[PDB]
């Protein structure tokens, strides 16, 4: 259980097959998700799949099913601060020490 | 199957309203069961942290009471009469040995006696201020809405282990509808925690949804909030107090 | 909204990061330093700086403005005059077509308050509503009102579309139990009777002319002529429409609520009637 | 030299004591409890200021019609002359009239 | 004494409501009143404006200091910068320059030097809201 | 923690106890008795036939009535007494 | 005046105020003139004209009477046949 989000490489794919799976015609980047049964399995399979859920504070912004193509392809990255410096390629005279 | 919670107050034509997951406390690891959504008008309102601040400043400071009193140059005793001559001695005047310039005198403008520092902003703003908090713990990614506060035991450590495991927060302000119907193991796993606190839905306030960090509603408190808050817009001024009869109120 | 979405990259809000609107709080001033306070702002020693500068009014040994003046009654009985909030047939239209007074039903003055039409104290001695001619043109409503003064065209205006007027009077007493009946029948009391005009205005609410509630209802046809007649408009007659038992409800003198009678007891919690069946009990309420 | 050599004892605070995880519980018991209760019936005081604020001598006039009757002798006595002081100083003193 | 009947019907009638009612369907439009209500379905412009609890659109005017005469649309819900630039677009040939406006971006109002209220509550009656 | 109980009203009349010294006088009349009748119905409150005028208080009523509210009959005659003058 | 009475610690009116003027709504005082009624067999009938006159009052006058009254006589008034009705509301004013 750890924040790190990496997108997988054949995302479309899987995507359109779990869109077929829950449901199918051509253009399926314009479904409407306004069926409420029908965008709870889709976003259920995602994150039961991905490992990755769909925020409380976005899950209305997603309308049809290119929103939620566009929000599984942002890579969320979690690490410290004391592990985004030090990996920042410091020049050899910035010396970061974490008292914590 | 799922939990799908429709909006039951008619939504405004211009708004469509904004879902969120519903979750359960059963399961250890099982959120996602369901997915409520909610009235815009409350859950999406303006984000407004003026009114935040008025409202908090509300709960803070009507209901105290300062007892701070000190005593003025009449109320400390004696000191009656002139010490000495006004004229013929070569200290300054004075003209009792209580006024407030002398070691053991009066305050000049001490505290004064209990002061109430009461005052109520408009319902209509306490009122807003609470849609206000709802709309910004959902927007920060702190609202949960659970369908019931059932555990699956009575532990503690259980309940911080969920609260750990699903990443909330230090502190959860978990909130059922009425004080008589909650679950008894969410009261034997809350009453004895310091920073997961038990309300009903009335004991929702401001200063305590800012004070935790994560807050955590059901799905009839949901309803219940919606409407005793848009009642609150498209209402009459009042004829008389809200606790009298009328003709649709309670 | 794009302003909850700049919530989601901001801290969450906690009681450390709360804020006035800039412009809510002035800054006390204070006498303390070198600006706010040496004399603090009092200037010079005299009287207005000791704290004892004289009386309002005071002008320092002549005689005062408000006292060369001589006593003169415009406020000399105020509090005995009779006061009436206009309700103006713009209002009362504009109150119909928003669904808040039901043209369907007699129009009392509890239907008025109750859709806040027209909001009356009963202290501040308002003796209730006048109508009032303004929005006599465009005025297309056919209404029974009781309103206890009306102008001449107003009266004109309600009974050319159909309408009936007449002019009740209430007590400050029926009058408030009138405009907010729910906190009287909580008081306990049987309804009381309501009482007739005083002589100043007994002339007035039997005159056929204006529509009295104590007039002949055998002068009225007369009246009602005459001013179609004066107006320039056709009088219908309200005997031959649906609403016509509707449009000539009225309740007599002596009675302040529609269906009720003096001397009931409503009991609002069980939602019953108590109704008195002594004898001199039903002499004193039925006089 | 009034000023301490040594520094204090630290001040430990639990904010999360019972008062402070439930301070501001039932401020909404108006709005979202029927209209049963006002806010100001859930704070406790003085009998003569529970949910009223006033100035001095408006305190003071309250306190002596609400609770004067069984005021101790010389309290009684030392607030009718803060009423009779405070009365002739907001009346007859002051900058702006 | 006593004698209990339910002809409670009477008191039914005098009791008042707390919610304002929903306005009437009407014929044609607008009221005699000049009552107008919101048309359907909401336009697609970039803003919106709510009406009141009334149902009457939120023009409202303003004085202060005893010569500001002033006018505020005030439950503009949406992007009031467009509508700052479509309000500004409609009163400037009814000035010649441009109205010195204000918009306030958090209440979402808006805020124009001068009454204009009556031209404001027409137009936006045009626009649909 | 949890909170404690949501603070009510009771449900139901407050009869005050007549021989102690500490009610106050507005609590034990019979205006206090017909409100609390209005308040909390016939279960509740009292005995219904409390509310309307005992034959003393009848008699005061119709004292007071004709002494300061009279008739349509001699309001209309003072009034034609008075413009006949006056004419 | 008194700023804060001993019983209720409210404002009180002045009442030779209103013994002597009327407070229009808008804001205007009206008054008698001085000596309307006094040595009138020595006055010019110019002059007697000028003295039976309603004058209305300064603004610094205005403002000492708003002062030494309070809200009560600051309050729309709708009396049944007022003569003073018309001159409430301020018809036409360009500041
Ligand atoms: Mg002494
Ligand atoms: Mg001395
Ligand atoms: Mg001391
Ligand atoms: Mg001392
Ligand atoms: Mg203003």
């Amino acid at each position: 259980r750890s924040r790190a989000y990496t997108p997988p490489e054949d995302l479309q794919s899987r995507l359109e097959s779990y869109v077929k799976e829950v449901f199918l015609p051509s253009n399926w980047q314009d479904i409407s998700l306004e069926d409420s049964r029908l965008k709870f399995n889709l976003l259920a399979h995602l994150a039961d799949d991905l490992g990755h859920v769909v925020p409380n504070s976005r899950l209305h912004q997603m309308c049809r099913v290119r929103d939620v193509l566009d929000f599984y392809n942002v890579p969320i990255q979690d690490r410290s601060k004391f592990d985004e410096l030090s990996a920042s390629n410091l020049p050899p005279n910035l010396k970061i020490t974490w008292s914590y | 199957e799922p939990v799908l919670r429709k909006v039951e107050l008619p939504v405004p034509t211009h708004r469509r309203p904004v879902q969120a997951w519903v979750e359960s406390l059963r399961g250890f690891e099982q959120e996602r069961v369901g997915l409520a959504d909610l009235h815009p008008d409350v859950f999406a309102t303006a984000p407004r942290l003026d009114i935040l601040h008025q409202v908090a400043m509300w709960q803070k400071n009507f209901k105290r009471i300062s007892y701070a009193k000190t005593k003025t140059r009449a109320e400390v005793r004696g000191g009656g009469r002139k010490p000495w001559p006004q004229k013929g001695t070569g200290r300054a005047r004075h003209g009792s040995i209580r006024s407030p310039l002398w070691r053991g005198g009066g305050v000049a403008h001490g505290p004064r006696g209990p002061t109430s520092y009461y005052y109520m902003l408009p319902m209509k703003v306490r009122a807003l201020g609470l849609k206000v908090a709802l709309t910004v713990k959902l927007a920060q990614d702190d609202l949960h809405i659970m369908d019931s506060l059932e555990l699956p035991t009575g532990d503690p450590q259980y309940l911080t282990e969920l609260a750990h495991y699903r990443r909330w927060g230090d502190s959860v302000l978990l909130v059922d509808l009425t004080h008589e119907e909650m679950p008894q193991s969410i009261v034997e796993a809350t009453s004895r925690l310091k920073t997961f606190n038990l309300i009903p839905a009335v004991g929702l306030n401001v200063h305590s949804m800012l004070k935790h960090q994560t807050l955590v509603l059901t799905l009839p408190t949901v309803a219940f909030l919606e409407d005793k808050l848009l009642w609150q817009d498209s209402r009459y001024r009042p004829l008389y107090p809200f606790s009298l009869p009328y003709s649709d109120f309670p | 909204a794009r302003a909850l979405d700049l919530l989601r990259g901001l801290p969450r809000v906690s009681l450390a990061n709360l804020k006035p609107n800039p412009g809510s709080k002035k800054p006390e001033r204070r006498p303390r330093g070198r600006r706010r306070g040496r004399k603090c702002g009092r200037g010079h020693k005299g009287e207005r700086q000791r704290g004892t500068r004289p009386r309002l009014g005071f002008e320092g040994g002549q005689t005062p403005f408000y006292i060369r003046i001589p006593k003169y009654g415009f406020n000399e009985g105020h509090s005995f005059r009779r006061q009436y909030k206009p309700l103006s047939l713009n209002r009362l239209q504009y109150l119909i077509d928003l669904g808040r007074v039901d043209p369907s039903q007699p129009i009392d003055l509890t239907q008025l308050v109750n859709g806040r039409g027209v909001t009356i104290q009963p202290l501040k001695r308002d003796y209730g509503v006048q109508l009032v001619e303004e929005g006599a043109d465009t005025f297309t409503a056919k209404v029974n009102i009781e309103v206890q003064l009306a102008s001449e065209l107003a009266i004109a205006a309600i009974e050319k579309n159909g309408g009936v007027v007449t002019t009740a009077f209430y007590d400050p007493r029926s009058l408030d139990i009138v405009c907010k009946p729910v906190p009287f029948f909580l008081r306990g009391q049987p309804i009381p009777k309501r009482m007739l005009p005083p002589e100043e205005l007994v002339p007035y609410y039997t005159d056929a002319k204006n529509r009295g509630y104590l007039a002949d209802p055998a002068k009225f046809p007369e009246a009602r002529l005459e001013l179609a007649r004066k107006y320039g408009y056709i009088l219908p007659d309200i005997t031959k429409d649906e609403l016509f038992k509707m449009l000539c409800t009225r309740k007599d003198p002596r009675q302040i609520f529609f269906g009720l009678a003096p001397g009931w007891v409503v009991n609002m919690a069980d939602k019953k009637i108590l109704k008195p069946t002594d004898e001199n009990l039903l002499k004193y309420y039925t006089s | 030299i009034g000023i301490r050599l040594t520094l204090p004892p630290p001040k430990v605070v639990d904010r999360w004591n019972e008062k402070r995880a439930m301070f501001g519980v039932y401020d909404n018991i108006g709005i979202l409890g029927n209209f049963e209760k006002h806010p100001k019936e859930l704070i406790r005081g003085p009998i003569w200021l529970r949910g009223w604020k006033g100035n001095e001598l408006q305190r003071c006039i309250r306190k002596r019609k609400m609770v004067g009757s069984r005021m101790f002798a010389d309290d009684l006595h030392n607030l009718n002359k803060r009423i009779r002081y405070l009365y002739k100083h907001f009346n007859r003193h002051g900058k702006f009239r | 004494f006593v004698e209990s009947v339910d002809e409670y019907q009477f008191v039914e009638r005098l009791l008042p409501a707390t919610r304002i009612p929903d306005p009437p369907k009407h014929e044609h439009y607008p009221t005699p009143s000049g009552w107008q209500p919101p048309r359907d379905p909401p336009p697609n412009l970039p803003y919106f404006v709510r009406r009141s609890r009334m149902h009457n659109i939120p023009v409202y005017k303003d004085i202060t200091h005893g010569n500001r005469q002033m006018t505020v649309i005030r439950k503009v819900e949406g992007d009031i910068w467009a509508l700052q630039k479509d309000v500004e677009d409609f009163l400037s040939p009814l000035l010649g320059k441009t109205p010195v406006t204000q918009v306030n971006e958090v209440t979402g109002t808006l805020r124009i030097k001068g009454y204009f209220d009556q031209e404001l509550k027409a137009w936006l009656l045009e626009k649909g809201f | 923690y949890r909170a404690r109980p949501p603070p009510r009203r009771r449900p139901g009349p407050r009869w005050p106890d007549p021989e102690d010294l500490l009610t106050p006088r507005w609590q034990l009349g019979p205006r206090y008795a017909a409100k609390q009748f209005a308040r909390y119905g016939a279960a509740s409150g009292v005995v219904p036939g409390s509310l309307w005028p005992s034959p003393e208080q009848l008699r005061e009523l119709e004292a007071e009535e004709r002494e300061w509210y009279p008739s349509l009959a001699t309001m209309q005659e003072s009034l034609r007494v008075k413009q006949l003058a006056e004419e | 005046l008194t700023y804060f009475s001993a019983r209720k610690g409210k404002r009180k009116t002045v009442k030779a105020v209103i013994d002597r003027f009327l407070r229009l709504h808008c804001g205007l005082w009206v008054r008698r003139k001085a000596g309307y009624k006094k040595k009138l067999w020595k006055k010019t009938p110019a002059r007697k004209k000028r003295l039976r006159e309603f004058v209305f009052c300064n603004k610094t006058q205005s403002k000492l009477l708003d002062k030494m009254t309070t809200s009560f006589w600051k309050r729309r008034n709708w009396y049944v046949d007022d003569p003073y009705q018309k001159y409430h509301d301020r018809t036409n004013l360009k500041v």
